[PDB]
């Protein structure tokens, strides 16, 4: 008995308000493209997966999915009526019994904010009825016998978007909100997706909602169609990055800084499974720092795995457990025994580290490391050698990287000039190696020309900073 | 009613133009 | 099986390059393509195995396109192969010819100077192409390599091919080999004497002597390497963007003087 | 910062190493 | 057809409605 | 869904036969699919240039196909009376509403651009285009509300 009421007053009270606001903040001003309850449903990505999971059996949740599913507010006597019925639908739960709507209720409850005379002005409550039923289902995370209701929910959801295709679309603009709701529900649903075959249906309609869009509206929902397009393209990845490099989908711009790594992340895997290693490097970096608010988040696992994965096959060398975590220690173990062997030139221990761990380095996603890696085992060492002396012969090379042949050791300096590694030319009058130095980076223009990128969005800053102000 | 949506529409919005030219420059001059 | 349904191949049996067959070979193409369907292939599993005997045949007509020194045919063709051995229902049965044959496509990939559509393309067998694939391992570690200086191996290795000869790739990537090397070092080195490039970028001293004596510039021949240098100038102003400059900082204003 | 903090070496071989090419063949004959 | 001519409005009274949002700061700042 | 390329080869194999088979699964290659033959758009203007192509009036409608998502909306705008034909010819779709905003404000601002300049020649209305706008003016007057057709006269100029 202490555990129920004080869930049944904070999470009544958090999405009550949250559901008058919405809908007051959308009507009331029609400038509500982004209100302050958008802010809300990013509380509602952290709230509900921590609040409550299971419609709490000690009569405490249950009860909130009927009374929120029976709404018809024809105007404000029948709203008022819905403020009185509250305090009966409220005490159902603490005095007698919660319903058990025991995941089941959710399909005849579409036509129950449509019973008892309902009319529907506010879409956006109709969308947050919707993305109720997923609380105690989706967010419970059984996956068992139970499937077919919240897809035969998303169908509801898909018919809602519907609605807002043809029933009164009259600039509510609601689907900046619903987008984001595409996005939760299509998570989780990726998942059941995952679980089973190819999502052919899903690709056809998420091209065509992909295509729905821009035309009609452009705000943080053609971003994430798009990312929830190329995850799952990147899973059967095999000819398809073509396609999502020529899918002009740079679009994206705003994207609450977060969704905007990780769309920099799957475009920088694209550039980096195809040798263009030198532009993987700035978008992984950059992408790994765009939105690192908590520490070891999942994301940042796998950024980080593959960051310096990219490094490698580049061949600069950082040690990789600089950022000592919770889960970054020991979730990079093998990782760091991997490029323990790069600094040295031992490719034995090497192939031996690779046979022990090859099942995890399978697990990372990680495939294709090994077709390449060993020519960087040559290759990082030589471009060590090209820091290391400025004027090296074409003798010394041969014992300074255990290359056998002087031939074979003066063939892979035939490369790395090429594609470009050192600066440094060779002549067949001496056999030896040489490079210049670089002086002119301040004498001439270069400064210039990144100092007006920086000036420009810095000034901008300013400009969108004062463009939203006061409000009397 | 449809095409009266349609130019009212069109009216407000070319003239909530020269109601943001008339203010900026009104702005500008209040500073002097 | 509409009408066609032949007796398994109609001329391989004796000496492949023939142009009898391939007629009636492209009328059964027609009467693979206008049947029921190509490109879905959803139901109907005898016309997929039917697909997979076109398929087999089409193999054999790649065959008969480089016996007859057809690329672009060939290139085409393959592509519908490649096209073929993934269906919409992957329900069909693997035929043993692509084994040996597969490898040529990757081989022609190589050829083909695309390293980007090597790479991309190697995510068809995650983990098969270890243990087996003893002929195709040869075209999956010529890109190892490619990225070694194991050159002389390469051309060592350019006779060792295992189960088929199918020299026609191995003579390509043997040209785009010397087209790279040679068009790869023109302006890091100076010259190049009779020595200095016979063994390092052409042989051990073959025929194709006159051949890289009329390709390109510095030729060679008389006891040295002359004519034909290669070099820069780099002549610079560097005052020329000034006017852009000003239009730069005239914006600098702009943004400081349009009220918010 | 545990014992090393971060970075070092792990050569495992360099202990007075110049020592011990001052003690390799007596500093080469005493170079 | 005609949901073209809904559409249309559609977009105008977006871009009214977003000028009439920023017609108030400077409004605002005026009266300051 | 990685034909693409390889469809597209045996879509311009060189032979009269293959052109007939090239009209015969070029209806049938229609997929919502406007990338992959971004790389291959001169190709279709093959089947487009082919004046002994006999179903070039349907290639037209894959002329349009390939823009529709990269972008584009001139090369749709060229091919609506000029290539044509079928597309226009369909009566309710997503595919065409917005070409057909599209033809209604190109010929509302060409007429814009025609009723301003009444003297002499004022660069006039093409003989392909107007083709499908008096087609929806007629379907506008059949669809029983006479109400927004003379609003939609009143927009364009004439």
């Amino acid at each position: 008995p202490p555990p129920p009421p004080a869930p049944q007053d904070v999470e009544m009270k958090e999405e009550a308000a949250t559901g008058g606001g919405s809908t007051g903040e959308a009507d009331g001003k029609t400038a509500a493209a982004a209100a302050e309850h958008s802010q809300r449903e990013l509380d509602t990505v952290t709230l509900e997966d921590i609040k409550e999971h299971v419609k709490q059996l000690e009569k405490a949740v249950s009860g909130k999915e009927p009374r929120f599913v029976l709404r018809a507010l024809r105007m404000l006597p029948s709203t008022s009526r819905r403020l009185n019925h509250y305090v009966l639908y409220k005490a159902v739960q603490g005095f007698f019994t919660s319903n058990n709507a025991t995941r089941d209720f959710l399909l005849p409850f579409l036509e129950e904010p449509m019973d008892t005379e309902a009319d529907l002005q506010f879409r956006p409550r109709t969308g947050k009825a919707a993305s109720t039923p997923l609380l105690p289902e989706v967010e419970a995370y059984l996956q068992l016998l139970v499937v077919i209701f919240m897809m035969n929910s998303k169908r509801y959801k898909e018919a809602q978007k519907i609605s807002d295709d043809l029933m009164q679309k009259i600039s509510t603009q609601n689907r900046r909100a619903l987008d984001l709701v595409a996005a939760k529900c299509y998570y989780y649903h990726a998942r059941v997706y995952e679980f089973l075959d190819k999502l052919d249906v899903v690709r056809s309609f998420l091209h065509a909602r992909l295509r729905t869009a821009t035309l009609r509206h452009d705000a943080d929902g053609q971003a994430t169609l798009l990312n929830l397009l190329l995850r799952n393209y990147l899973h059967y990845s095999l000819y398809d990055q073509a396609e999502k490099l020529v899918s002009k989908s740079v679009f994206p711009e705003q994207a609450n800084n977060n969704e905007w790594a990780r769309y920099l992340y799957y475009t920088g895997r694209i550039k980096a499974i195809q040798l263009e290693y030198s532009e993987a490097r700035r978008t992984m970096t950059n992408a790994l720092r765009k939105a690192p608010q908590h520490t070891a988040v999942g994301f940042k696992q796998t950024v980080h795995k593959l960051l310096i994965v990219v490094e490698l096959l580049l061949g600069e060398i950082p040690d990789r457990l600089q950022f000592r975590q919770p889960s970054l220690k020991r979730s990079l173990m093998p990782y760091f025994l991997l490029t323990q062997a790069v600094r040295t030139g031992n490719l034995a221990k090497f192939n031996q580290v690779l046979d022990q761990f090859g099942e995890k380095f399978q697990a990372d996603g990680t495939y294709t490391l090994i077709i390449r890696l060993r020519h960087n085992v040559i290759k990082t060492g030589v471009r060590m050698i090209s820091l290391s002396y400025s004027r090296i012969s074409l003798a010394d090379i041969a014992q300074k990287l255990q290359l056998d042949s002087p031939e074979d050791a003066e063939f892979i300096v035939a490369k790395a000039i090429r594609d470009g590694v050192i600066e440094a030319s060779i002549n067949h009058e001496k056999g030896y190696v040489q490079s210049k130095e670089m002086i002119d980076i301040y004498s001439t223009r270069e400064p210039q020309l990144a100092f007006h990128q920086r000036i420009s969005f810095c000034l901008d800053i300013h400009n969108m900073s004062v463009k939203a102000m006061r409000f009397p | 009613d449809l095409y009266s949506r349609y130019k009212k529409l069109q009216q407000e919005l070319e003239f909530l133009e020269v109601q943001e030219e008339y203010i900026k420059d009104e702005q500008k001059n209040l500073k002097k | 099986a509409t009408g066609m349904y032949e007796q398994l191949k109609g001329e391989w049996n004796r000496k492949s390059p023939n142009l009898s067959k391939c007629g009636e070979e492209l009328g059964r193409l027609k009467l693979v393509l206008l049947e029921l369907n190509f490109l879905p292939t959803t139901g109907t599993k005898l016309t997929k195995q039917q697909l997979i005997l076109a398929r087999d045949i089409l193999e054999i007509g790649a065959q008969w396109s480089i016996l007859r020194k057809d690329i672009p045919s060939f290139e085409r063709y393959m592509a519908q192969l490649k096209c073929y051995y993934f269906d919409y229902k992957e329900q069909l049965p693997e035929s043993a010819y692509m084994h040996q044959l597969l490898g040529l496509n990757l081989l022609f990939l190589l050829s083909q100077n695309r390293v980007a559509e090597f790479h991309t393309e190697l995510e068809r067998l995650p983990a098969k192409d270890i243990q087996t694939n003893v002929y195709i391992k040869h075209p999956v570690s010529l890109e190892q390599y490619l990225m070694e200086g194991s050159y002389n191996k390469v051309f060592l290795a350019k006779g060792n091919i295992p189960a088929e000869s199918y020299t026609f790739f191995i003579d390509i990537l043997l040209d785009t080999i010397r087209d790279e090397i040679a068009g790869c070092i023109e302006k890091a080195y100076e010259k190049i004497l009779f020595t200095e490039a016979t063994r390092i970028l052409f042989f051990n001293t073959p025929k194709k002597m006159t051949d890289y004596a009329k390709k390109r510039g510095w030729v060679l021949g008389p006891n040295n390497y002359y004519s034909f240098a290669s070099q820069q100038q780099k002549p610079e102003d560097t005052t020329i963007p000034s006017t852009e400059l000003a239009k730069q900082v005239i914006e600098y204003a702009r943004q400081l003087e349009m009220i918010v | 910062e545990d014992n090393w903090d971060d970075d070092n070496v792990e050569d495992d071989f360099s202990n007075q190493l110049r020592a011990e090419l001052e003690k390799h063949g007596y500093k080469m004959e005493t170079s | 057809l005609r949901q073209y001519y809904l559409s249309k409005i559609e977009e105008l009274q977006l871009i009214v409605n977003d000028k009439s949002q920023n017609l108030r700061r400077l409004q605002a700042q005026r009266n300051e | 869904i990685t034909s693409a390329a390889g469809i597209i080869s045996l879509l311009d194999e060189d032979e009269p036969q293959l052109k007939e088979f090239a009209l015969h699964k070029l209806n049938a290659v229609v997929n919502d699919f406007w990338a992959e033959i971004s790389e291959s758009v001169d190709k279709i203007e093959v089947l487009y240039e082919d004046e002994g192509f006999r179903s070039r009036q349907f290639a037209a409608l894959v002329a349009s196909k390939v823009f529709y998502h990269l972008g584009a909306f001139e090369e749709s705008l060229n091919y609506a009376l000029g290539a044509g034909d079928l597309f226009n010819v369909n009566d309710n779709s997503e595919y065409v509403e917005t070409i057909i905003a599209k033809c209604i404000d190109h010929y509302t601002k060409q007429c814009v651009e025609n009723a301003d300049l009444p003297e002499g020649e004022k660069k006039p209305i093409d003989q392909r285009l107007e083709g499908i706008v008096n087609k929806m003016f007629q379907r506008c007057l059949d669809d029983h509300k006479y109400k927004q057709a003379i609003g939609i006269a009143l927009e364009t100029r004439r």
